[PDB]
């Protein structure tokens, strides 16, 4: 038989890709009964969207998992609809139909009521809490008290029928402020129907009754249009809870009867030929055989089946069937390819759901610091699993109880929500439970007890975890979607997907024709190694990413086997394989080819896309890490002993393809680490996504194909996908993880400048600067680099050319400004000013200016003053010196900065300091008095005129402000004296005040004397 | 405060007192772009405000930048002649031990290339180890880097012994345990904190990441800035995050289940904490970018004490052994400031 495989979706990663979660209204016991999903139901329609509903004890829930291409089929939120009572203890209660751009849902609570809810698609897309309508109307159409329902079946937005245990079928019509109703009205009732089904040509239903009659119904008449008699006596003896007895493709429909213990089942795909007089019925096919793995009294149970045919042409039909026994499940699909044959041509696919405990052994050794400590490793195990969710939460706040109850602690469970902190809470709870007993030697402690304590602690925890998913992981239904044409699947609280085996999987199962045995036997050889072994190997290869290209490439070959002798590796095993190797016909020419044989425009992509693809490709990448590591381990376990005979060149040799393979490993494991509008897709939280969005038959398969293919491709892309990745992604977020990620990524110009910008974003200037230094740019004006070349390119174009170097350094100067760190800018701006080999006017000018800024941001050493002077002497870019020197006196040292205004040329200083003067009277400051005295000094350098004028202006201002008299008067005294002295210093020449001289000064002397008299009066009053 | 200028073309990277050796505790080294400069601190008459002034003694030229700097116990004085031993990190990504008589480098050992760190070196420290007979048996230098490696470099009587150890993440600080050179502490960028016996798995690993009190979320990226021992027997461990979050654990009695105390600095601490040499409960931390320094008391005696605010960025700082003075290197100078309360 053919195999199938599953793709599990963690509800927490859903909650990741779903920002908000709104709820609308209308110990171990409580933990077990905490979650389940009494039933499961997923609908979708012809037009556009998709969502799943999840059931719960006293609760109802629903969220958006659609793979579409719209304006916003991506921004999503999870909806919790709380109910007075549970969604019935049975399979019933569920209907979903739309109308026009809205979702209409019908339900039934536990005892006796119906529910009608209408939710807007927009409401799903929006982050918004609010709704400004009557989203629902509860109603009671028929008396359910009298007749309890057993089957609900939708027909239209307005209307929906119901089936009762008694066997009658009512119909219901609701309308705003309105409801009108119709009928054809262990405990049993020989006209009850087991399971109703609906398909429309316009309005026709199909039924199977307790009488075991096939009743076909016309909605207009509300009477049974047709009846067929199916005669089996041992058939109704078998009664199933829930289960769908019938389903459907398009116009045609199928159903089947197990025939009890035989587990035969069937396919009776009826073709309904609707004639004008009356709709006609023609069933055309007998029975379909089963598979036989379910046995040992293990109860196979038909959970749900869905029939879908190829609308392309009647060549094949496919039926998807889901079985379950207990928590365990089996899934299979039967494909029938017929045209004329009354024969039965059916391919079958098989599936296995099982539990492999990776727990018990990995626990023992945490000795190496490749992945050190203890706890962190286990947490990383729980994250490596990545498929079980609230079970964890339960276990955590069950252990933190210390024999505490639930009813209050339960709310404390609901409360946490936020994931990042969860992990911290995990560890905090763990350390507070395990007492560390001292060694009693001398104030020392016994870590060897902390050893067992911790190991078996997290072991017991994760065992209760597996028990909350040996109680939770459960399947119930399957629902196909036309718009997507995909094999959907419903597990309890864990959505999933069905997929065909990939080559790596088929060859990881360990199940012109040669070479394959080497691969399988080899897989066994890899599986032979220990855990600490693979720890050493991963750390070593992690060391083989950047540093490795530095050594001589092909001598390290034997060295890796010299690293392989440390594990068990019995010489018996060795030689046993060696014997195989020598018997090989011609290994390389076959291997390289057959493995070489193993080897993208997007609309706005949703989120289930990215996360489901994340989990599945994580699976594919881990199994890949397996297969390649295998390949290598072998490659040097062979070419170890008999070195001269290896170099005889009788073998083709393999070093080159070896290198290629290591590139491959670097990428893949880079990804293995990485899992730990489209722009809004990037706007979602989970990691590794950005990649899938970067690389967008079912859509999923092809768009993952695009990714994995883009990984395989080596030299053709001429670029490392890692560098590409971090290049764009750095741009958005995750600035901190791309630290270890850039420390990991292979050294390249691209990689270099990124190392720079990132070590910059971390504000670890130094090393970023060393990165900046040890490289340059010839990559500029390529544009292939995204949204980062463009700056440097704009800058290069700003010089009308492409100057070799100085420009880069310039760009680096501005970038150094963006860091607010000004000193490194002093450095680079220098380098820019100097290395210019172009001799452009414009360029040299721009460079000298940025240098001016960087220097003025530093101030410091005196030269940055004659930089100013260069700029002042060159053209009329004096304004630079203005603001700049302003910033320098904003560092603020006049005794030095004025002496620096000394070597500056007195013309330029006259300009500059007059301007500064004007700015200082303008500023009205309190240390402006100082400013004024300093300008005065400067004037003493010059003609010594203006100073006095400015003194008068100042005086005017002090006065204008306020009048307290008192001290103010004496200040003014002092000012009079000042002016008097400046005048005595300037006897002959004459000065002029806009906005006179000696006379107005006799006047101010008069003011003086006045104030004197005033004072004396004050002293004779006292 | 008294301020002492560094030479005009000297850009400082690191500042450390020679507290490790009592014979030389008034020696201050500044690692810069062309070497390591030595200053002497003396009690002038001054005013007994700052009764301590700095005298620049000399400058050791190396020709390349010095980023980290540690004196060893081997330092000595003679009449006059200073016999120095310095561990430091250079621009070529090498780790070096330089042994001098004053400004003249009489001897130099260099650990680099592939035999050295394979990425940027983030920290270094040094301790002298003596035999049972009590001659100088070994000088031991520990260093950590971005190559996910911790390196123990032992210089012994029969010559050098080199050893490398793998880390789960880049090493950002390392320091031998006070009064017990057999033990040391290593810090990983990711929050892991290793206690290690190099004479020998390594004994113990704490972690600050999952412990953040979260009463106030310390943020998404709270990269570990610093971990240092406190006490003169190395009775304690203090860790500080870039975010300003700090935590203290003691090592004696009974069984232990959480860190003993925890808090948060008013500001981010790019350079990390510098614990007081005399008062365990106290440490200093800088807002290096705006040039403020907060003083923190572990048992909350502190109530936000910010004795130091400059109008300029702080490059580095360290306590003088006396516990009342602080030396601070800024981008163009070194200040000695005396807090009157600690006298």
């Amino acid at each position: 038989m053919n195999e199938l495989k599953h793709a599990v979706v963690p509800i927490d990663l859903q909650s990741f890709c779903l920002e908000g979660t709104l709820a609308l209204w209308v110990f171990k016991k409580e933990c077990v009964a905490y979650d389940a999903g009494v039933y499961t139901s997923n609908k979708s329609k012809g037009s556009q969207t998709l969502r799943w509903s999840i059931f719960q004890n006293r609760t109802l829930t629903i969220f958006d998992v659609s793979l579409n291409s719209k304006k916003e089929p991506l921004s999503k939120f999870n909806v919790k609809i709380h109910f007075p009572s549970n969604v019935m203890k049975d399979g019933v209660a569920f209907s979903f139909s739309e109308h026009s751009d809205t979702t209409i849902i019908y339900a039934i609570t536990h005892a006796r009521v119906l529910y009608y809810i209408r939710l807007s698609k927009t409401w799903f897309q929006l982050p918004d809490a609010r709704l400004d309508d009557d989203w629902c109307l509860c109603y009671r159409p028929i008396s359910f008290l009298n007749q309890k329902p057993d089957l609900m079946a939708a027909i239209s937005t307005s209307e929906i029928c119901v089936s009762f245990f008694n066997g009658g079928l009512t119909k219901i019509i609701l309308n705003p402020k309105d409801a009108s109703h119709y009928e054809q009205h262990d405990y049993r009732s020989p006209n009850t129907i087991i399971s109703m089904i609906f398909l429309s040509t316009y309005n026709v239903l199909v039924m199977l009754s307790l009488d075991y009659k096939l009743k076909v119904l016309d909605l207009s008449t509300n009477q049974c249009v047709e009846t067929i008699e199916l005669s089996q006596t041992i058939l109704p003896l078998q009664s199933f809870p829930y289960l769908t007895s019938d389903h459907t493709t398009n116009s045609f429909i199928a159903l089947y009867y197990p025939d009890n213990s035989h587990g035969s089942f069937s396919i009776y795909k009826l073709n309904a030929n609707a004639h004008s007089f009356k709709l006609n019925v023609v069933i055309e096919k007998g029975i379909i055989p089963p598979s036989l793995p379910d046995d040992e009294f293990i109860p196979w149970m038909l959970s749900d089946f869905q029939l879908i045919s190829s609308e392309g042409s009647q060549s094949k039909f496919l039926l998807i069937i889901a079985w379950k026994s207990n928590l365990n499940t089996v899934i299979q699909k039967c494909n029938l390819s017929l045209d004329q044959d009354e024969s039965f041509s059916c391919v079958w696919s098989h599936s296995l759901d099982s539990f492999s405990l990776i727990e018990k052994t990995f626990f023992d050794v945490p000795t190496n610091m490749s992945s050190g400590d203890i706890s962190e490793i286990w947490l990383q195990h729980i994250f490596a699993h990545n498929t079980s969710i609230e079970s964890i939460q339960v276990a955590l706040l069950s252990f933190q109880n210390s024999s505490s109850q639930v009813s209050k602690n339960k709310l404390d469970k609901f409360g946490a929500l936020t994931i990042s902190e969860l992990k911290n809470a995990v560890l905090s709870s763990i350390v507070s439970t395990i007492q560390i007993e001292p060694n009693s030697d001398l104030t020392g402690y016994d870590y060897y007890e902390y050893k067992r304590l911790l190991y078996n602690e997290w072991e017991r925890f994760a065992k209760l975890v597996a028990y909350l998913d040996h109680f939770g992981d459960e399947i119930l239904s399957i629902n196909f979607d036309p718009s997507n044409a995909v094999t959907y699947i419903n597990y309890a609280n864990k959505v999933a997907f069905i997929r065909d085996p990939y080559l790596i999987e088929s060859f990881d199962e360990e199940p012109l024709i040669e070479g394959y045995q080497i691969l399988d036997l080899g897989r066994s050889l890899h599986s032979c190694m220990s855990f600490s072994t693979l720890s050493e190997i991963r750390y070593s290869l992690r060391e083989l990413v950047q540093d490795l290209p530095s050594y001589s490439l092909f001598d390290t070959l034997w060295v890796f086997y010299d690293k392989h002798i440390y594990p068990n590796v019995d010489p018996d095993y060795i030689s046993t394989l060696i014997d195989t190797l020598v018997s090989l016909e011609n290994p390389m020419r076959d291997i390289d080819s057959l493995i070489q044989r193993l080897r993208n425009h997007s609309a706005q992509s949703p989120s289930l896309f990215l996360c489901a693809s994340v989990a599945r490709v994580l699976d594919s990448i881990l199994k890949k890490f397996q297969v390649s590591i295998e390949g290598f381990i072998f490659l040097l376990s062979l070419i170890t002993s008999q070195q001269d005979y290896e170099l005889q060149s009788k073998f083709a040799g393999c070093d080159k393809l070896f290198l290629s393979l290591l590139e491959d490993w670097r990428l893949v494991s880079f990804l293995l680490e990485n899992s730990a509008n489209t722009m809004e897709a990037l706007a979602s939280v989970n990691t590794a996504l950005q990649f899938f969005s970067a690389l967008n038959i079912s859509p999923l398969h092809a768009t993952v194909i695009s990714s994995l293919s883009a990984i395989f491709i080596r030299d053709d892309t001429e670029n490392d996908l890692v560098t590409e990745l971090v290049e764009k992604l750095f741009l958005f977020k995750q600035y901190n993880a791309c630290m270890q990620l850039i420390g990991w990524l292979n050294s390249d110009p691209i990689a270099v400048y990124l190392k720079a910008l990132i070590y910059l974003k971390s504000k670890e200037a130094v090393k970023a600067v060393r990165c900046f230094k040890t490289t340059s740019l010839v990559l500029y004006s390529h544009t292939s680099q995204f949204a980062v070349l463009r700056e440097f390119q704009e800058i290069a174009e700003k010089y009308h050319h492409q100057n070799l170097l100085s420009c880069y350094y310039l760009h680096l100067s501005k970038k150094l400004f963006e860091e607010s760190a000004y000193i490194d800018a002093l450095e680079f701006s220098l380098l820019a000013d100097a290395s210019k080999e172009t001799d452009d006017e414009d360029l040299s000018i721009a460079i000298t200016h940025e240098t001016l800024k960087t220097a003025c941001a530093a101030g410091k050493f005196d030269a940055a003053h004659v930089a100013l002077m260069v700029l002042s002497t060159t053209p009329l870019k004096k304004s630079c010196l203005l603001d700049f020197v302003n910033q320098l006196t904003k560092q603020g040292k006049i005794n030095q900065l004025l002496n620096y205004s000394m070597p500056t040329l007195r013309q330029d200083v006259d300009n500059l300091l007059e301007r500064k003067a004007f700015q200082m009277i303008n500023v009205e400051s309190q240390p402006c008095w100082y400013n004024i005295l300093f300008s005065w000094r400067y004037k003493h350098q010059n003609y010594r005129d203006a100073a006095a004028i400015i003194y008068e202006k100042l005086s005017r201002y002090i006065s204008t402000t306020e009048l307290i008299g008192k001290k103010e008067r004496t200040f003014i005294i002092e000012h009079y004296l000042i002016v008097l002295n400046t005048l005595e210093l300037l006897p002959k020449e004459d000065t002029w005040i806009l906005v006179q001289k000696l006379l107005t000064l006799d006047a101010i002397v008069a003011e003086y004397h006045l104030q004197l008299k005033d004072v004396a009066v004050q002293v004779t009053a006292e | 405060s008294n301020q002492y200028q560094l030479p005009l073309n000297v850009r400082p990277y690191t500042t450390t007192w020679c507290s490790q050796s009592p014979s030389c505790s008034n020696l201050l080294a500044i690692g810069h772009d062309t070497g390591i400069t030595i200053y002497c601190a003396s009690e002038e008459q001054t005013p007994g405000s700052t009764g301590l002034t700095l005298q620049e003694l000399f400058t050791i030229q190396t020709g390349l930048p010095t980023l980290h700097l540690s004196f060893s116990s081997s330092c000595s004085y003679s009449e006059p002649v200073y016999s120095l031993f310095l561990a430091c990190v250079c621009q070529d990504n090498t780790v070096r031990l330089i042994i001098t008589k004053n400004e003249t480098i009489i001897t130099q050992h260099v650990l680099g290339g592939k035999s050295g760190h394979h990425n940027f070196v983030n920290d270094i420290d040094i301790a002298d180890v003596y035999s049972a007979d009590n001659r100088l048996a070994e000088q031991v230098i520990a260093s950590v880097g971005d190559d996910c490696t911790l390196i123990i470099w032992r210089l012994t009587d029969e010559g050098p012994i080199l050893a490398g150890y793998p880390l789960s993440s880049p090493g950002i600080s390392v320091q031998f345990r006070p009064s017990n050179p057999n033990q040391l502490i290593v810090g990983e960028r990711n929050g892991n904190i290793r206690i290690f016996d190099w004479t020998l798995p390594w004994l113990l690993t704490l972690n600050t990441l999952p412990l953040v009190n979260t009463c106030h979320s310390s943020g998404i990226a709270s990269s570990l800035a610093n971990v240092r021992w406190i006490g003169s027997d190395g009775s304690g461990i203090l860790a500080m995050c870039k975010s300003g979050a700090w935590l203290r654990w003691n090592l004696f009695g009974p069984k232990n289940l959480l860190p003993n105390v925890q808090g948060i600095s008013l500001f981010p601490s790019l350079l990390g904490a510098c614990p007081h040499p005399r008062y365990m409960d106290y440490f200093a931390t800088a807002h290096s970018q705006h040039g403020l320094i907060q003083l923190i008391n572990t048992y909350e005696k502190d109530s936000n004490s910010i004795p130091i605010q400059l109008g300029m960025p702080i490059v580095d700082f360290c306590w003088h052994q006396d516990g009342s003075h602080l030396a601070i290197a800024t981008e163009g100078s070194v200040l000695l400031t005396r807090l009157m309360g600690f006298t």
